[PDB]
């Protein structure tokens, strides 16, 4: 039908804009934040893909949890995530943020940021290489490309 | 009336952008999201508490400096007079007094903060 | 012995450290209980817990002991002693290019005089010792939690504190906040019994 | 003597004011 | 036909702002051994469109502690004034020809400040309040010097009419006559637009996001557009004032092109300065503008008052 | 035979390790003279 | 043994009462500042409950240490170093009620 | 044996004072930095066109783990369990039984990539070159559960990257 075609084309336009102008917040916790800086380094240049590191959570689209998420830090991470205006995405970088990593059996480490915020992409490594994080972000762009938000609305 | 038309068009365009911004996207609001931002932690005090100005004297003197700038604006037309001697003397007098006020504020440590 | 595998031993520094340990013991016999020099040229002075401030102030101000830098301040938990907590002071003397160690003891209740007046670095070190072990430092300008969570209960670096703790955090959708719950592990920390049944070093054999 | 020392010191520490007074004086 | 002229002065300016975002990103990248947006569209030409669509499809949040009325009025004032300060610009013919267009520009800039003030105040956040107070301090520091330099350089124009600037510079750029005033005016314009070494109202590395920290989606896009439109407009003002261009009355395109190129060069220098220097401390900004510029601006005002009289070169009134 | 990763015989070349911020521009007198000359030409 | 702050239980009890007054007068501010969804009585009852847990203690050194930890907890609450999550951790809500009856324990699991 | 940064008095010659005043007024060092970054503008950027261009790597790279097999086709893993014992993150879980042939073959070989620290201690402890951190580093998943690798996942990984893993071993085994 003509209705589905317009909605599908509109959905592609909306998805293309969101996935090609991802704005991660400047949020780094540990060793993995250093490799995150190397993704913004000239060699890999995350800004080349439109991925620009905004500072305030209210002006961001992705939260890249890069580092160990301690118990003392967990409430701060959740509130900063909640203050992100939707649509917002979470990318877990490093084994520390995935399932606790080296400090899984620690009295003051949350066993993965998944227990605090919903995660869209898990980037494995300790630390994941700057390409591995870039691969995860480019994988997130593909995941957003497969978002039929308006197309489902037309069929609700 | 053309300037009024331009102002109206600009204001309407800006307000239309605001309207589209606040009514196009899908809105999902809850208490935590709309809470004030304090770098991930809850703020201690209210943001409407007094905020001391360490440059208050600078502002109060900027008032009089803006006054002097208002006095100096008619100068381009003042050069078209036949009494160029008196006009020049008065303009230099105003500028000298402005410089003297600035110097007095500077030497008496008025431009310094705190 | 000799040859590349072994580590060379310097007798000169050993003699100097032993002499300085005797010097310190002579000057401060009221608090010094024992003096040792390890084979790798590290001097340790053992001090009665009441001698923290006097001995440290001597080692900081004395012309023949200018340990003006507090290298480290830690505690060792040995739960097999009456005074399980062993407080260790690491000092550095830039004037004589040497280091010294001061060791005291304390219980879970008896406080220790705070060496902030001696070294201003001891502030956060004593805060960390309190947070991790539970040792209280009297006359401390600001003693509170430094490393653990704000509502944390227990002192983790104690030998009897479990590795995984007692509580864990997660986000609950009902209460819209991070909530603490008793720790449950998807996989238990597999404890390994690694000690060999055969004596490795005959030189440290304890009497039967 | 004293004038030369003052002017050299003035243009070494606060050269901005030296130019302004010279331009204003002219 | 006048409405068509209004649209042909607003929509192209918004497109220029949108693509100036991309130009800034790419210039910063290539000055940082990087490549600007290069994936979205050919050579990144589609990045601004993606950014705009994302922002206007992003959920805007209304802070619980915020005063809604001011919080919404501030962005509108910022954009409306940013679009209005282009009305009197002579390129080569001004849309609205005022005898005192210069004072109109000054007044419009003075009002635009309240956008940052109210946005900061109404945001009801500590960082936003700090940003608003920093904007206040910034406008305290540059306004007097800005007005004095502008008056001094217009003393050779004969009036505050902007169109006359083209005639005054018919044989020579006015920068060859007031280059110290040109330098001070350039720095004052940098400080005014909350730009390079003077990005204190926003303070990304010190205030997270400054006054606009609580703004998201559409309103944030409006503040960004207003900021960059003010950048381009102030660079255009610098071009017409000092870097005069030839105007053949029968071929206005010649001026338009020369003007555009000069404005583009000045904007590129703005980005160049943004990627070359560390940020001031606003105490140091106020001290500089009050103790190194202001005395010199007063001295040069005296000089440019006395010069036409002492050289019998007073410009015509009409 | 042993084939470790070793420096070339005679060692590597000289490595610069000191600051070399060069001297550029004209003297203050010349810059001031150029500026004043431009001002005078503009005035005329 | 050398005391910490008090030499008698009466002296130690004095500090406990002083801490309770500080805690009791802080609860209205804690609910107001933290925007808690509880009543002032609930917080004040919770303070009483936590004090009553350490009611069997007889050693004055332990009493002083408990008050020292009590003041530290109060300072975090006054300075808003704690958050709403930390304050509401005393009110265990997500934790399911664990019955203390033998037959109830027998039905649930191998818990001794 | 030591050097004084700063600690350099300025000459007060009239020529030197004039040069310093010119620097202050005409912003010479600011223009110098502007020229520096302008020169950096005309350089060739160091960006690589990922994913079409990939950054340099070495045969010693520690990436996704994989269980290798003998040329015969049989698993090299003989369930000695010291790769599990050396793992500092306790990510490896191993259970073994006497297989139908009677050989030492694992029944469970589970490694959670969400707990591993990519140290390599496992590949260095294995006496038969069975567990080997391969060259793959781009295996990000959309869910946490996919990172808890089974024995089947590792075996499959080994069969996929064998050609490259072997080549890397051949290139590097002389240093080990
Ligand atoms: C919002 C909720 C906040 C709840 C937090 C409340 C607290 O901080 S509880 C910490 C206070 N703990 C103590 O004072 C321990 C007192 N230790 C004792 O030994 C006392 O019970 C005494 C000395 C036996 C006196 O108590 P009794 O009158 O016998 O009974
Ligand atoms: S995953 Fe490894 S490198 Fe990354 S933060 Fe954790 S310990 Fe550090
Ligand atoms: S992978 Fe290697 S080290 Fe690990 S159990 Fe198998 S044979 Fe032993
Ligand atoms: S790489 Fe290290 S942490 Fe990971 S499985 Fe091997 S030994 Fe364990």
């Amino acid at each position: 039908s003509r209705g589905e075609y317009v909605v599908a084309k509109l959905d592609d336009l909306v998805n293309w804009a969101r996935r090609s102008s991802l704005w991660p917040m400047t949020f780094g916790l540990a060793c993995c934040a250093v490799e995150m800086m190397h993704m913004a380094a000239p060699r890999y240049d995350m800004d080349r893909f439109g991925v620009v590191f905004r500072a305030s959570p209210r002006q961001s689209d992705v939260m890249i949890v890069a580092g160990t998420l301690t118990n003392k830090m967990a409430p701060a991470l959740r509130k900063v995530y909640d203050q992100m205006p939707e649509p917002r995405y979470v990318v877990s970088m490093g084994s520390c943020a995935n399932g606790g990593g080296y400090y899984h059996y620690s009295y003051s480490v949350v066993r993965g940021c998944d227990r605090i915020v919903p995660v869209d992409i898990y980037v494995p490594g300790c630390p994941p290489t700057a390409e591995a994080l870039l691969y995860g972000i480019l994988q997130l762009q593909r995941k957003i490309k497969r978002e039929k938000r308006l197309r489902i609305w037309y069929r609700r | 009336m053309n300037i009024m038309l331009t102002l109206l068009t600009n204001v309407t365009l800006a307000s239309l952008l605001v309207l589209i911004a606040f009514w196009l996207p899908q809105l999902n609001a809850y208490s935590e999201k709309t809470s004030p931002y304090e770098c991930g932690f809850d703020p201690m005090g209210s943001a409407r508490l007094p905020f001391s100005m360490k440059f208050f004297l600078v502002a109060i003197t900027f008032l009089l400096f803006d006054l002097e700038i208002a006095l100096l604006l008619p100068l381009p037309w003042a050069s078209q007079t036949n009494n160029l001697k008196t006009m020049l003397t008065m303009a230099l007098f105003l500028l000298i007094l402005l410089a003297a006020s600035l110097a007095y504020e500077w030497t008496q440590k008025g431009l310094e903060w705190a | 012995d000799t040859r590349p595998t072994i580590r060379p031993r310097n007798d000169v520094v050993h003699k100097q450290l032993s002499a300085f340990g005797q010097y310190v013991a002579e000057i401060l016999p009221k608090y010094v209980q024992q003096v040792q020099v390890s084979c790798f040229n590290e001097l340790e002075i053992f001090i009665h817990p009441d001698g923290v401030i006097p001995v440290l102030t001597f080692l900081r101000d004395h012309t023949n002991a200018q340990f003006k830098s507090l290298a480290d301040l830690t505690a060792v938990d040995v739960p097999t002693r009456q005074n399980r907590f062993e407080i260790v002071y690491n000092l550095l003397s830039l004037r004589f290019n040497s280091r010294i160690r001061v060791k005291t003891y304390t219980d879970e209740l008896t406080p220790i005089e705070s060496s902030v007046t001696v070294y201003k670095a001891a502030n956060w070190y004593e805060r960390e010792i309190w947070d991790m072990f539970g040792v209280f430092f009297a006359n401390h300008p600001d003693l509170r939690r430094i490393l653990t969570d704000y509502g944390f209960e227990g002192h983790p670096f104690r030998k009897d504190f479990p590795l995984s703790g007692y509580v864990e955090l997660r986000y609950d959708d009902e209460v819209k906040r991070v909530v603490a719950e008793p720790v449950e592990l998807a996989q238990e920390f597999r404890k390994f019994d690694l000690n060999s049944p055969w004596e490795a070093f005959p030189a440290y054999r304890q009497p039967p | 003597g004293r004038i030369a020392s003052f002017l050299k010191n003035a243009w070494a520490k606060e050269p901005v004011l030296v130019a302004s007074f010279a331009i204003g004086g002219l | 036909m006048f409405m068509i002229n209004i649209l042909s002065l607003i929509i192209p300016i918004l497109l220029a702002v949108a693509f100036l975002t991309l130009v800034e990103r790419k210039v910063l990248g290539y000055m940082q051994l990087r490549k600007g947006p290069n994936v979205v569209g050919p050579y990144g030409l589609l990045q601004p469109i993606a950014d705009a669509l994302k922002l206007f499809t992003k959920e805007p949040l209304r802070p619980a502690t915020s005063s809604i009325s001011m919080f919404i009025i501030a962005p509108i004032l910022a954009l409306s004034l940013a679009l209005t300060m282009w009305v009197p610009l002579p390129m080569p013919y001004p849309l609205i020809n005022m005898n005192l267009g210069v004072l109109f520009m000054l007044a419009m800039s003075s009002l635009a400040v309240y956008s940052i003030l109210w946005s900061g105040w109404a945001s009801n956040s500590k960082y936003a309040l700090i940003g608003a107070l920093r904007a206040v301090a910034q406008t305290i520091s540059y306004e007097v010097t800005l007005a004095i330099i502008l008056l001094s350089v217009l003393l050779m124009n004969g009036s505050y009419t902007l169109s006359t600037l083209i005639t005054t510079q018919e044989h020579i750029w006015m920068i060859f006559t007031s280059w110290p005033l040109a330098m001070m005016w350039f720095i004052s314009t940098l400080a005014e637009t909350n730009r390079a070494p003077f990005d204190l109202t926003e303070g990304e590395s010190e205030l997270v996001s400054g006054f606009n920290v609580e703004y998201a989606a559409g309103p944030f896009a409006m503040f960004f557009m207003a900021e960059y439109a003010n950048i381009i407009m102030m660079n255009a003002f610098t071009a017409i004032l000092f870097l005069g261009a030839s105007h053949d009355p029968h071929t206005p395109e010649l001026y338009t092109i020369n003007f555009v190129l000069k404005t583009l060069a000045l904007t590129i220098t703005f980005l160049w300065i943004r990627a070359s220097y560390p940020r001031f401390r606003y105490d140091q900004l106020m001290h500089l503008l009050w103790k190194s510029f202001l005395p010199l601006t007063l001295a040069l005002c005296m000089w440019h008052i006395s010069l036409p009289i002492m050289t019998a070169s007073i410009p015509p009134q009409s | 035979k042993v084939k470790q990763d070793m420096p070339p015989p005679g060692g590597y070349g000289p490595i610069d390790y000191k600051r070399n911020l060069p001297r550029r521009g004209l003297s203050g007198y010349s810059m001031f003279a150029v500026g004043i000359g431009t001002l005078l030409f503009g005035y005329w | 043994v050398k005391p910490i702050f008090s030499r008698d239980m009466n002296e130690a009890k004095r500090r406990v009462r002083e801490l309770y007054r500080a805690w009791y007068r802080e609860v209205p501010n804690t609910v107001h500042l933290f925007q808690l969804d509880i009543s002032v009585k609930q917080g004040r009852d919770k303070v009483r409950e936590m004090f009553m847990k350490n009611a069997h203690v007889t050693d004055p050194r332990v009493v002083d240490l408990l008050v020292i930890k009590g003041k530290m907890e109060l300072e975090e609450t006054i300075n808003v170093w704690k958050q709403r999550t930390h304050i509401m951790r005393f009110f265990h809500e997500t934790e399911a009620p664990r019955p203390t009856d033998f037959l109830s324990k027998f039905y649930v699991g191998h818990d001794p | 044996t030591y050097k004084f940064v700063n600690m350099r008095e300025p000459s007060m010659d009239m020529k030197s004072v004039t040069d310093r005043a010119a620097q202050t007024l005409l912003w010479t060092e600011l223009v110098r930095g502007l020229g520096m970054t302008l020169s950096y503008l005309f350089r060739e950027p160091a960006t690589i066109n990922y994913p079409f261009e990939k950054g340099p790597l070495s045969p010693r790279f520690r990436g996704e783990h994989a269980l290798r097999r003998y040329p015969s086709g049989e698993e090299r893993c003989i369930a000695c369990k010291l790769c599990e014992a050396v793992c500092p993150a306790q990510a490896i879980t191993i259970e073994a039984e006497p297989r139908a042939d009677g050989s030492r073959r694992t029944t469970r070989y589970d490694i959670d990539m969400t707990k591993c620290i990519y140290c390599g201690f496992c590949q260095e402890a294995c006496p038969v070159d069975a567990i080997v951190e391969g060259p793959n580093f781009e295996f990000s998943t959309e869910t946490h559960e996919e990172l808890l690798y089974n024995k089947e996942k590792l075996l499959n990984n080994g069969d996929k990257w064998e050609a490259e893993i072997a080549a890397n071993i051949q290139a590097d085994y002389l240093y080990r």
